[PDB]
Formats: C-alpha cells, structure tokens, sequence
C-alpha cells in the first residue's frame, strides 16, 4: 500500500492449528529508488507438528529492486534445513575426502 | 526437458534452476507448480459469478 | 510562426509530470542555407515513479 513499498504475509501449510493469519508478518522497506532499503533480513516461526518442536527460520531478500512497472518477479526456494532420509553413495575425492548424497 | 516443454504447450509454465540444481516449474505469478521433487495440483470448476 | 525561427515543446507520455505549454525549453534560429545558430541543446524532465 503505496507505489514502491511492500508488506509480506506468511502461512504454515501443515500445522493443523495454523489459521492462515490476517496479519502483516513483515514489511520490506524500499526507497523510492527501487532498492531494498531495510528489513533485508528477518526471522519467522513455523507451527508445531506431531509433538516435535516448531521450526524458526531466517529469511533474506538482498539485492531486490523495484521497477517503473511490470515484471513482478520472484521464484526461489533456498533454505538450510534437511529432512532425515537415506543414502547410498561412495565417492572418493581427489583430496582424499568422501562425500555422501 | 521434453516433457516440461510438452506441458508448456498448454499452459504457461516457467522453469528455474533452483539453488541445489533442481528443476523448478512455476506458473504465471509464482505458483511453484513443481518445487523440488513435488508438484502442485489443480482443479476445474464452475465460475463463482456464473 | 515566422521564417527561420522554430520553438519546441515536449510531453512525457510515460510519466505525466509534463505540463501544459509552460516554459518552452528551446527555440532555434537559422539562415538561408540552414545552419543552426541558437538553442542547439535542450533539457526537459520526465515525471518519475522509479
């Protein structure tokens, strides 16, 4: 709610108590120049699932840029968390190290 | 490559190299039709206004 | 509206900060074989949203 500024809203898909909230989760601050001014980092929280704890994560928005008009661009998913799962991969690296996938 | 291009010839599906090297599909505003090893699913309906 | 004189007006069709015929940003005067003798450089401003 202004040409050249943005608020952001979040929802947890899997905690069955996660009422899709009506509330501004964060606002990313932009100079009129269309360069991210502040709030380029923020941490938000997840719901709680199956008795295991809720997750809480950091998100970043660096080098975002806001245009005269038109190309409302986002597609990306970069996060540092892993599901536990299976491996079978032996690969001996030239340094003498081993990696697994 | 061939099957993503095939699908594309019905509806607009965009593709993006995800940071881990995975092949992400997305639709027309940011609906990640395929994120990682998962696809979203779609519906057909009679219009709300008619 | 006289021989060997021409004035100029500019309008921003993409950002409407251009106004009604306010200050005419340049006017040029010439000679019988053509050479530009005044107003050779002009300045204008565009509205801005960016």
């Amino acid at each position: 709610t202004k040409d050249n500024e943005w608020a952001v809203y979040t929802h947890d898909s899997s905690d069955p108590a996660a009422t899709a909230p009506t509330t501004a989760s964060t606002t990313l601050k932009f100079n009129e120049n269309g360069i991210l001014e502040s709030g380029g980092t923020v941490n938000i929280t997840t719901g709680t699932i199956n008795g295991a704890t809720a997750a809480t994560f950091s998100l970043s928005f660096l080098n975002s840029m806001q245009q005269n008009t038109g190309a409302n661009n986002i597609v990306a998913t970069n996060q540092n968390g892993y599901k536990p799962g299976d491996l079978v991969s032996y690969q001996i690296n030239n340094d003498g190290t081993v990696v697994g996938n | 490559d061939q099957l993503v291009s095939e699908l594309n010839k019905i509806v607009g599906v965009e593709v993006s190299v995800q940071d881990g090297g995975t092949y992400n599909l997305t639709m027309a505003n940011g609906y990640t039709l395929v994120q990682g090893s998962t696809a979203r699913q779609l519906a057909a309906v009679p219009s709300s206004a008619d």
